[PDB]
DNA sequence: TTAGCTCGAATCGAGCTAT
DNA sequence: ATAGCTCGATTCGAGCTAA
C-alpha cells in the first residue's frame, strides 16, 4: 500500500510540469504510460489525445506496475510452491485493483 | 570414485541452416533455381474483443463500450504471389559426428567412462536408427510445421554435396512418407546411411535439402515468429513480426532442428500422438506436459547415470534415446 | 601535531598549516603502509581522539572489505539429494581429492564447495570429522590475505621474519586481531620488554626480528593461522 | 642469495589483431578482397526445460508449469549467407623478439641472471623449436577455433608483409596439418625461421594469415562471445552477444594468440589431449583442470626458480616451456 | 597501553670437530 | 644421525624512563 501510494505521488507530482512533455521526440519514451504520466496534454490535444485517454481509460499501466513489482520481490521458489505465493498473489491482486480504481477516475 | 561432472556441455550434431522460402509454380521445380524469394509484407488488422472475461468484464454496457473501441494492431504476413503456388523451402544439413564427446567437462575419469560408455554403444549399436529416423524426419517435410498442414501436394528433394556439385541426389514425396511410421525404404536406406556415416566421423556429409509444397495461388504461408519489445503506440502496434535474414521470410534453424529431432517414439506414455522431439524430460511445448518425467526414471539425465555411474544399461530404445540427447547438444550438468 | 598510530594505518599531519574560516587547519592524511587512503582538512584544536575517530569509519570500512576479500573458503555437507546442507565448515585449503560432482544416491553423504561450480568426493561421518579437524580455519584466517606469503610459510628455507608493520597487523590495540603487545608476551612466554622490541618503529636503535617458532605459535595463539 | 624480484612484469610477443570474418564462395577466394563481411543479426529462440533439476524441481506439476511459462529470449546469431559456403577470416601477427627481457624489475641482479639464463637458451637452442610449433599452429586453422570442427576443406594462406607487401606468401591445407602432431615439412620450415628471426630480434617480420573454410550455404559461424549486463527483461534477455568492430563478426585477438600458443605438449599427463596453451600452472578452461600443477614440480613458476637462483636447468623440453611462457608473457613476482 | 632504553646473561648461527 | 665444541653476533629478561 505505501509504494502503491508513493506511485500515486509521484504522478501527482509529476502533474506540475509542463502539459506537453510527452509529445517531445524520442525513440523510448513510454507511450503506453504516457497517457498517464501527464493527464495535461489532454487540454492542448483536443482531438489528438484527448478523445483516446477518456475512451481507453488506460488501466494497463498498474498491470506494468505489478510486472514491475514482480520482478522487484525474491526470486523464491519454496513461496511459489507453497501458498505463500498465493497469499501474496492475493494481497497484490487487491492492492493493484485499488489502484486500477484510483487511475479509473482521471478524467473527472 | 566416478561422480559425475558438475559441468557437462555438448555441442550439437545435426547442424541446421536457416530456411528461406522462396515461390513459384509447380513443375518449375527444375527450374526453381532463381524463384521469387517470399517477402514479410505488412498489413494492418482490426479485430473484435473474443477473449474469455472473468465474469467482471460481461457487463453489456461495458462490452458494447469495448467494442465501439476495437483494437487496432499491425502485423507482418507472408503471402505466396498471385502467379505461384509452390512454396520452396531450402536449407543445408551438416552432420558431424563425435557425439558422445562433450565440449566441457570437469571430471577426466567421468569424461573417460562417458566416452566408453558411448564407444560400447557405437560398437553394439551404431548410429543406424537413429539415422534412419533423421532421414525419415528430412524425407517428410516436418520442417514445414504449418505450410504442409493442408498442401495438395508435398515433395522434397536432398542433394549430397562435396565440391560445390551433387554427389548424390534423393528425390521424396513427402505425403508418401507419413509423420508416424518410421518404415523401410531404399532411397531412405541409402540416406540413412549417408547419415550414419556423417554421425560416425567417417567422412563429411553437407547435405542441402530443398522442399516443394503445392499449397495455392496467393495463399499464406508461417515463417518463424520474432519477439516485440513493445516500445511503440497502441494504434501502430506491431503485434506480430515474422523472422527474415533479407527480406525474405525464414525459419529459424533452431525450429528446423526441432522437426528433425522428432524422433523419439519410446516415452512411456502411449505413443498414439507420435513421435515427439528429442530433449530431456520429453517436454513438448503444444501439448504443454512432459513425457519421460524424471519421477517414472525414464528421463535423460537418469538413464545417463544409471548407464554411466551404475553401469545399468537400459532398453535400447532408451539408449537410443539417450544417444540422440548427446546428439543434439546441451548444457548438462548442474552445480 | 604528533602522527596517530592505529595498528596498520597512519594519521600522520601536514607540516605546515592552513586556515579555513578564521580557524586554524591542518590536513590529515591516512596511510596503510604505503597506500594513501584518505586526507582531512582538520582543525587544530581536535585532540588526538577526535582525530581518530574522524578516520575510523574509514578504517572499519577497510576492515570489512579485508574480511570479505580474504574469507575462507566454505565446504558444505550435503545428503544425498545435495539439496539439504547439513553442516557447514570453513577450510583453509581444500581436500586435494575435491573433483567436480553431483551427489547421487550411492553415498548418503557429500562434501561439497560453496563455490557455484561445486566440487566434491562421497564423505563418510568419520572422513568428514577428520577432513575438518585438519582443515579448518581459524576465526582470524581473513588476515591471512593481508600478509605475504613469505611470512606465512612453513618452509624455513623460504620464510622471512616479518616487518614491524607486519607485526601491527596483529599485536597492537589498533590492529585485527585487537590484543595487547603484554598480551601477545603473554601469549608466546615473554616478556612485555623483549616483545616491544619486535614492533619497534624504524628510529630505534635495539630491534629484534622475532624467530620462526615464536611467529608461528603467536600466529596459532591469535586464532589467524595453524589453528583449526 | 640472488632472490627473486617482487615486479617482474613481462610483455607479450606475438601480437595478433581481432580477426575479421567475411564470407564468399570456394574457387573464387583467390578474389576474396571485396567479400562481404560476416554480419552479427539477431534471432529469437524459445526453449523449454532442458537442465538438472534439483530434486525438488522434480515434482509433475511444477514440471509441467515450468513447460507452460518457457524462456523467450533473442541472441546474436552469425550466419553465411545461403550462396556461401566459404568462410574467410583475416588477421595481422606482429612478432617482436626480446622474450627474456622484462618490462619491469625491481632487481637488477635478478634481472641480470634471468637476461644471462635467456642467453644461454638461445645460443644452446634458438628459437627454432618453439617457432615452428608457432608456425604449426599458423598452417593449421586452431585460431579459427569452432568453425574447423565441420569444415570440410580449410586453406590458410600467409604472407609476409615487410614494406606494406606481399615479400613471401605461404600456401597451406590446414586439414593435412593435423592439431595433435609437429611434423616436419619445408614451407613449414621456412615460416618458422621467419618467426624464429622475429623472436631473436633479427628483424621486424609482420604476418598476414588468412584462412579460408569451406562449411557450407547458410551454415552457422563462431564469432567471439561478449558479456551481458544481464539488467533487461526477461523476454528481450540477450542472452547471447556476438563481438564485432564495425558490422563485422570479429574473433578476438587475445582468443587468436591462444590458439597460436597451445604449443605445448611436455606437460606430465598423457598424449591424449594433445597440444595446450602455453600458461602458468598449465591450465585448460574447457577441461576445467591443471597440467602442470605445481606439486609435481613442473609448473612455470617453480622451473623458472631453479633454473634462474640455483642454476637448476630442467629438460630441454621444459625449457621450452619456460621461454614459451616468457614469450606469452603476464605479471610474474609476489604483489 | 604505547614506546622505548641499558646491561649483563643466555642464546643463536655457522663454522669446525668426534663416533 | 649422534654428540659436542668455539666465537662473535643476536636475542632475552628485568630493571628503568616516558607518555
Amino acid at each position: 500500500a505505501q509504494i502503491c501510494d508513493e506511485a500515486l505521488q509521484y504522478a501527482a507530482r509529476l502533474r506540475e510540469l509542463e502539459p506537453g512533455w510527452s509529445a517531445t521526440p524520442g525513440c523510448q519514451l513510454h507511450d503506453a504510460e504516457q497517457l498517464w504520466l501527464d493527464p495535461l496534454r489532454a487540454q492542448t490535444d483536443e482531438t489528438f489525445l484527448q478523445r483516446r485517454l477518456r475512451g481507453d481509460w488506460p488501466a494497463e499501466v498498474g498491470n506494468r506496475f505489478a510486472n514491475w513489482l514482480n520482478r522487484a520481490v525474491s526470486s523464491d521458489s519454496q513461496i511459489l510452491g507453497s501458498p505463500e505465493a498465493a497469499q501474496w498473489s492475493q494481497e497484490l491482486s487487491k492492492e493493484l485493483t485499488m489502484f486500477k480504481e484510483i487511475l479509473e477516475d482521471e478524467r473527472d | 570414485i566416478l561422480s559425475t561432472a558438475s559441468v557437462l556441455a555438448f555441442e550439437r550434431k545435426l547442424d541446421p541452416s536457416d530456411a528461406l522460402m522462396s515461390a513459384g509454380a509447380w513443375a518449375q521445380r527444375d527450374a526453381s533455381q532463381e524463384w521469387p524469394a517470399v517477402t514479410v509484407r505488412e498489413k494492418s488488422v482490426r479485430g473484435t474483443i473474443s477473449n474469455r472475461l472473468k465474469t467482471k468484464d460481461r457487463d453489456p454496457a461495458k462490452l458494447d463500450a469495448s467494442i465501439q473501441s476495437p483494437n487496432l494492431q499491425t502485423v507482418d504476413v507472408a503471402n505466396l504471389p498471385s502467379d505461384a503456388d509452390t512454396l520452396k523451402v531450402r536449407f543445408t544439413l551438416r552432420v558431424l559426428g563425435g557425439a558422445g564427446t562433450p565440449s566441457a567437462c570437469n571430471d577426466a575419469a567421468y569424461r573417460d567412462k562417458l566416452l566408453q560408455t558411448v564407444a560400447t554403444y557405437v560398437n553394439d549399436q551404431g548410429f543406424a536408427e537413429l539415422a534412419r529416423r533423421y532421414a525419415h524426419n528430412l524425407a517428410n517435410a516436418r520442417f514445414l510445421w504449418r505450410n504442409r498442414v493442408g498442401a495438395e501436394a508435398v515433395e522434397v528433394r536432398i542433394n549430397h554435396i562435396r565440391q560445390g556439385e551433387v554427389a548424390r541426389a534423393w528425390r521424396f514425396d513427402a505425403l508418401a512418407i507419413g509423420l508416424r511410421d518410421f518404415k523401410a525404404d531404399a532411397e531412405l536406406d541409402a540416406l540413412a546411411e549417408l547419415i550414419a556415416s556423417g554421425l560416425s566421423g567417417s567422412g563429411h556429409v553437407l547435405l542441402e535439402v530443398v522442399a516443394f509444397a503445392r499449397i495455392g495461388d496467393g495463399q499464406e504461408v508461417f515463417p518463424s515468429q520474432e519477439l516485440i519489445l513493445d516500445k511503440g503506440d497502441k494504434k501502430g502496434q506491431k503485434s506480430k513480426t515474422l523472422y527474415s535474414v533479407r527480406d525474405a521470410a525464414a525459419i529459424h534453424s533452431q525450429k528446423i532442428g526441432n522437426a528433425l529431432r522428432t524422433i523419439d517414439t519410446w516415452y512411456p506414455d502411449e505413443d498414439g500422438l507420435g513421435p515427439i522431439a528429442v530433449e530431456p524430460y520429453g517436454s513438448v511445448t503444444s501439448q504443454g506436459k512432459a513425457y519421460r518425467q524424471p519421477k517414472q526414471k525414464l528421463d535423460f539425465y537418469t538413464l545417463l547415470d544409471n548407464w554411466v555411474l551404475r553401469d545399468e544399461a537400459p532398453a535400447v530404445e532408451q539408449q537410443h534415446y539417450v544417444i540422440a540427447n548427446l546428439i543434439r547438444g546441451g548444457v548438462f550438468g548442474e552445480a | 601535531m604528533n602522527a596517530i598510530h592505529i595498528g596498520p594505518f597512519s594519521i600522520t599531519p601536514a607540516a605546515r598549516g592552513l586556515h579555513y574560516g578564521g580557524l586554524p587547519h591542518h590536513q590529515w592524511t591516512l596511510y596503510y603502509g604505503p597506500r594513501e587512503m584518505a586526507i582531512k582538512t582538520l582543525p587544530d584544536s581536535y585532540t588526538s581522539s577526535e582525530v581518530r575517530d574522524e578516520f575510523s569509519d574509514i578504517i572499519a570500512e577497510f576492515v570489512i572489505d579485508a574480511r570479505h576479500r580474504y574469507a575462507p573458503d566454505v565446504l558444505e555437507l550435503v545428503n544425498s539429494d545435495g539439496d539439504a546442507v547439513l553442516a557447514r565448515v570453513a577450510v583453509s585449503r581444500l581436500p586435494e581429492a575435491l573433483s567436480g560432482c553431483i551427489p547421487d544416491d550411492r553415498f548418503p553423504y557429500w562434501l561439497l564447495t560453496a563455490s557455484r561450480p561445486r566440487l566434491g568426493l562421497p564423505v563418510t561421518l568419520n572422513e568428514y570429522t577428520a577432513l575438518a579437524v585438519e582443515l579448518s580455519a581459524p576465526p582470524l584466517a581473513w588476515i591471512t590475505g593481508l600478509l605475504p606469503g613469505e611470512v606465512l610459510t612453513h618452509d624455513a628455507e623460504e620464510w622471512r621474519p616479518p616487518t614491524s608493520w607486519e607485526l601491527r597487523h596483529v599485536v597492537g590495540e589498533g590492529s585485527f586481531t585487537g590484543v595487547s603487545g603484554a598480551a601477545a608476551a603473554a601469549l608466546l612466554g615473554m616478556s612485555a620488554t623483549n616483545f616491544r622490541k619486535y614492533t619497534a618503529g624504524d628510529s630505534a636503535a635495539n630491534r629484534q626480528k622475532i624467530s620462526f617458532a615464536a611467529w608461528h605459535y603467536l600466529l596459532d595463539r591469535l586464532g589467524v593461522k595453524r589453528a583449526s
